[PDB]
């Protein structure tokens, strides 16, 4: 999946702000107005630039025995990808639950075709 | 302190983040929030000083030895101001407020040039006016800083007619009527025992407070003392 | 006069007397040494 | 040397806990041998610290060397007891300013009056925070110890007694 | 009569010492000094410098003053004794530590001291550091190198090799030395005459933390 | 010597007067600050060999861990800057 | 300690045993380890300064630095420096930043004790402090390549057991190691820069020791200067 959406694709458009498919990909992969801010939550689609910003910005026995028989976009476009599916997945909550629904999953995420997405296919926790 | 997060999909790999920079963002944004509230509030009130048509410098509203009706005028604003200020649904002040502007220093108290003593009918705001402007002879050093070495040196490298002078004069009467109204409200919540008694002991504001106020303050923001 | 011969005098006079006894500083030394010098 | 109330008595080797210092002098009270000072290795240039040996008799009832009763704003950086069996050790630290140091009240000798004007104030509002009824003793000498810079005066640990009276009014 | 040839060696490595231009570190006595000061009372040419260090033994608060055309004779003549390009501030060295011995008394040991005397309002390095800031971001940078530029690594092996070679007798632990006390040296100049603290403990601590990793 | 004397008896300073000195927990909830944010809230209007190529051109649990503490730190800066107080960002991950 | 290494064969109870001073092999290994030490240093060195070689450096680095009017040599010689000690500590890397910059200090007004070289980012690229007198004056300080720096009885045993062309002599591979030290120290502080902000520069700028926080997490994960430690003569008194 990856490599196809860098294959559609052909931070320097987040770069120029003036220069304001991912989510019809998602769409496929899961199964309209637009608006950029600049200034920020820590069919119009409003996009917080300056965060994406901020992201895109920030066994040895086998080994010897093969011996014997003789990146950094990566992360970048991967973490973009997964929030813009993130966003895709709030905006499929707001088309196929509602307005209410929709911002009830902002707050609160427990609520929540899922294997194609790759958000689901890893999982990340936090510890105190 | 230090919160480290593990995130993995067995390979696990654990980050560690500080808390100390979450907590310089914090203040840095409520120190500046603070500082935007406090000139915005500045701002309000001496806007509606323009408003209340004072053509003449508030000095100037200080050499009226005579004229005590914009005196009363000023401080009736000042204080109605303050008591939206704790009190933002009431814009305004008991039906009648009594004005007694004192002149010399056997009438005026010292710490509170600015008093409601009653008349036994009505409160009357005695003000020694030649005190106020003693207030205001001071010339105000605004040439040189006033004032954590890491953290200052870290953010350090991080049209009419008004002057700093002039804010700090505002400052200055904005703060005084503040203490003033703190009386009052001493006064009207219990008694002339009471008002009296947090004009004697001012730390009688302190348990006097905790009920309303703190339930916040111009003067809040920095914190003050004497040298050694 | 290059060196105020007075003090000269004096400083070669106690740091000799003190050692021929057995309080005083290294230009104490360099005053009396070039006090000799100068002699 | 101890005993017990037990039959047999029996003999009770006093171990200290701590380690007391071995090079047990102080060139501010060279003769003192309880003086042991020691410039903490670090206006730091002149950076102090010195631990005096007392007896524990000096203790109150609530643990406490009794002198210290009557230090308040005290000048001195650092200050408290500790105690090593009977010997007890009083450490202060302190650090003058470049050109700041401080002496030893010993033979001092000093002609500037007004120095010895802060000195004599220190004393007696020490002193002053003495309670009227409440009577002093002092075991060491007829005077206090006390070391002292131009700028400010510090006292030192001192053989301190503390008895209360009691006036029948 | 005395031996010139010695007492210019005398003096000569009292300057060096003084300067901290050498990174070579002796044991002076109280013979050398003598031997230094002795050169200059014969040295006619540095009788300028001479009288320098004579006035150096008064309060060691006062700074001496003297003409244009005395200065650049001072400088000369310094630099010709040194054969080093030299300056005032070396001069303002000399003096201080000239200060700093003669107020030093004889002693069995060496007293280590740090550089003082010098200049005269007391500054910290806070300000020091906001005031070097806001004069560099207000000066435009006269350079610009552009894209990630090549590195050019001699792929040369024999380059190396040969560069190697040359440097195989090198004591490299003498080239620690030599840079580390170099760096040190400039590093409390720039604190003296920035009249900044200099803080020994947070330049050891950089060893600390050097140890630790 | 006398002169240096008076020098530093000038360079000594004077008594002064009092002076008042300067000197320079509570998190804001989620609701007002979104609450401004949403009030403060338009302008504008498959290939195998290249997927194969895209493929051929890293260890995963790194790029996720380095994307997903990236995240993270950035919605924990976005806290500390609006003050706000911060369970529900497991609840998305 | 002691090992006794028993030979012996089986047909008979005529056994052999050996006691083996564990010293004299571990000395072997500090040894070894020192010798490929200098060896590691002596040749990152001479990478070093062939890449410098290799940049058109007519004038040795000392009258390089004597220079006041080639600032596009000063810029090239501190971002080459800079390439090296980062790719020292990431071999993998190679390039920094498309776009970079280099400011000169040429006066105390200007030059700051402790970290002549800083940054200082324009809120969009970093720039390159460098006070140009400060170097000038380092490098000026004679040197002392003659008299040898430094337990007794191992030094004899070393000593002993020790069996002991381009124009260039001992003086610049001084000149050279201290640049590059310096360069070291400052580019862990823009290491500190870049991985943590600009506050973090600052603060770990004030105080050293923060490096061991930031740095043994990751670059000890070592120093050039690590090879040896490093104090101040007679440190414990110096510090009262």
């Amino acid at each position: 999946a990856l490599s196809k959406y860098m294959a559609m694709l052909s931070l320097e458009i987040f770069r120029n702000k003036a220069d304001t498919s991912t989510l019809a990909f998602i769409h496929n992969r899961f199964h309209m107005e637009f608006v950029v801010t600049e200034t920020s939550i820590p069919l119009l689609c409003s996009v917080d630039r300056p965060s994406i910003v901020k992201m895109l910005s920030r066994n040895c026995n086998v080994r010897i025995a093969k011996t014997f028989g003789a990146e950094v976009e990566a992360t970048q476009y991967l973490t973009l990808l997964l929030t813009v599916e993130h966003a895709y997945l709030h905006y499929y909550i707001f088309k196929n639950y509602g307005v209410f629904e929709y911002c009830k999953s902002l707050t609160d995420h427990s609520l929540f075709k899922t294997s194609n997405l790759l958000l689901s296919k890893f999982k990340f926790t936090i510890e105190d | 302190n230090k919160v480290r997060t593990v995130t993995e999909i067995d390979e696990k790999i654990q980050k560690t983040y500080e808390l100390a920079e979450f907590d310089l963002k914090n203040l840095s944004s409520l120190e500046s929030y603070e500082t935007l509230k406090i000139k915005l509030a500045l701002s309000k009130y001496m806007a509606m000083l323009s408003t209340l048509e004072m053509t003449q410098p508030l000095l100037e509203i200080f050499r009226n030895k005579a004229d005590t009706r914009q005196i009363a005028a000023v401080v009736f604003s000042t204080l109605a101001f303050i008591h939206n200020r704790f009190h933002p649904l009431v814009t305004n002040f008991t039906n009648k407020m009594e004005f007694v502007v004192t002149e010399t220093n056997d009438t005026s108290i010292p710490g509170e040039p600015i008093l409601f003593t009653e008349n036994e009918g009505v409160l009357l705001c005695s003000v020694d006016r030649p005190s106020i402007v003693k207030m205001l002879s001071r010339e105000f050093d605004t040439e040189a800083l006033v004032n954590n070495c890491n953290v200052r040196i870290a953010k350090t490298f991080g049209d009419f007619s008004i002057t700093e002078v002039e804010a700090t004069q505002y400052l200055t009467l904005l703060l005084t009527v503040e203490h003033a109204y703190l009386h009052y409200y001493i006064f009207k919540n219990y008694g002339v025992f009471e008002y009296c008694k947090s004009l004697t002991d001012h730390s009688l504001f302190t348990n006097k407070l905790r009920s309303t106020m703190s339930t916040n303050l111009l003067l809040s923001k920095f914190k003050f003392t004497i040298e050694d | 006069e290059l060196i105020n011969m007075r003090r000269y005098r004096n400083a070669a006079r106690k740091l000799i007397h003190h050692y021929s006894l057995n309080e005083y500083k290294i230009s104490d030394v360099v005053m009396t040494m070039i006090f000799l010098l100068r002699s | 040397p101890i005993k017990l109330d037990l039959c047999a008595s029996v003999k009770l080797t006093p171990f200290k806990p701590m380690r007391p210092p071995k090079p047990m002098q102080c060139w501010i009270h060279p003769r003192r041998a309880n003086c042991k000072v020691t410039r903490p290795r670090n206006d730091n240039e002149n950076d102090m610290l010195h631990m005096t040996v007392l007896n524990s008799v000096f203790l109150n009832e609530h643990a406490k060397l009794y002198y210290r009763h009557l230090l308040r704003n005290d000048q001195a950086e650092a200050r408290k007891t500790i105690l090593n069996a009977d010997s007890v050790y009083e450490c202060m630290l302190i650090r003058p300013i470049r050109t700041e140091h401080f002496r030893s009240v010993d033979e001092a000798g000093e002609h500037n009056m007004s120095v010895l004007k802060i000195i004599i104030d220190a004393v007696i509002k020490y002193i002053g925070k003495l309670a009227d009824d409440e009577y002093i003793l002092i075991a060491d000498r007829m005077y206090v110890d006390l070391i002292y810079s131009e700028f400010r005066a510090i006292i030192l640990p001192q053989s301190a007694y503390i008895i209360k009276g009691d006036y029948a009014e | 009569l005395i031996n010139m040839r010695r007492y210019r060696n005398a003096a000569r490595k009292l300057i060096h010492h003084y300067s901290l231009n050498s990174t070579s570190s002796t044991e002076y006595k109280i013979s050398d000094v003598v031997m230094t000061m002795i050169f200059l009372l014969r040295s006619e040419k540095y009788h300028s410098l001479f009288k320098l260090l004579e006035t150096t033994f008064d309060d060691y608060t006062c700074r001496p003053q003297m003409t244009q055309v005395q200065t650049d004779t001072l400088l000369d003549a310094v630099r010709s004794l040194l054969e080093m390009t030299i300056d005032l501030t070396t001069v303002d060295i000399m003096r201080s530590s000239f200060a700093r011995c003669f107020n030093s008394p004889i002693m069995r040991y060496a007293k280590i001291v740090l550089l003082q005397n010098v200049a005269d309002k007391r500054t910290t390095l806070e300000e020091l550091l906001i005031e070097r800031g806001e004069k560099i971001q207000m000066l435009q940078p006269q350079q610009y190198i552009n894209s990630g530029t090549e590195i050019p690594f001699c792929d040369d092996a024999e380059f190396l090799n040969r560069l190697l070679k040359h440097i195989d007798p090198y004591p490299l632990s003498r080239m620690y030395y030599n840079a580390a006390n170099t760096m040190f040296y400039t590093t409390m100049e720039n604190y003296a005459v920035s009249n900044c603290k200099f803080n020994i403990e947070d330049y050891n601590n950089i060893f600390k933390v050097m140890e630790n990793i």
